[PDB]
């Protein structure tokens, strides 16, 4: 059960990597010049609705 | 006008917080029923061993009344 319980969760984590960076899993979006791209309005909106569910 | 992130509290979706809690079974309550459906467990069973004692010697008579088998 544990385990799918949370890549459900997991899947739609993702969705908040994919929307930040054109990747999946692995992303250069982390730079030595800070960060490389900015987040775009359809995150800040997500990121709190899934962190009070 | 730049427009970027913007902020949003209202609530902050309150973190770290027990939300597991004891439901129905409390302890001496569910003994109470326990040994409760036992005692009408037993008492129920035997009503029907005894009511069986009634075929019990009924079904054995056929064997000695008859006698030309």
């Amino acid at each position: 059960t544990p385990f799918f319980w949370m890549f459900e969760e997991r899947e739609k984590m993702f969705e908040f990597y994919e929307r930040v960076s054109g990747a999946r899993m692995h992303a250069a979006y982390v730079r030595p010049g800070g960060v490389h791209q900015d987040l775009p309005l359809g995150l800040m909106d997500d990121i709190y609705e899934f962190s009070k569910n | 006008x730049x427009x970027x992130x913007x902020x949003x509290x209202x609530x902050x979706x309150x973190x770290x917080x027990x939300x597991x809690x004891x439901x129905x079974x409390x302890g001496y309550s569910m003994f109470a029923v326990g040994i409760g459906a036992l005692l009408f467990g037993y008492w129920s069973m035997m009503k029907w061993n005894r009511e069986r004692r009634r075929l019990q010697i009924e079904d054995f008579e056929a064997r000695i009344a008859l006698m030309p088998l």
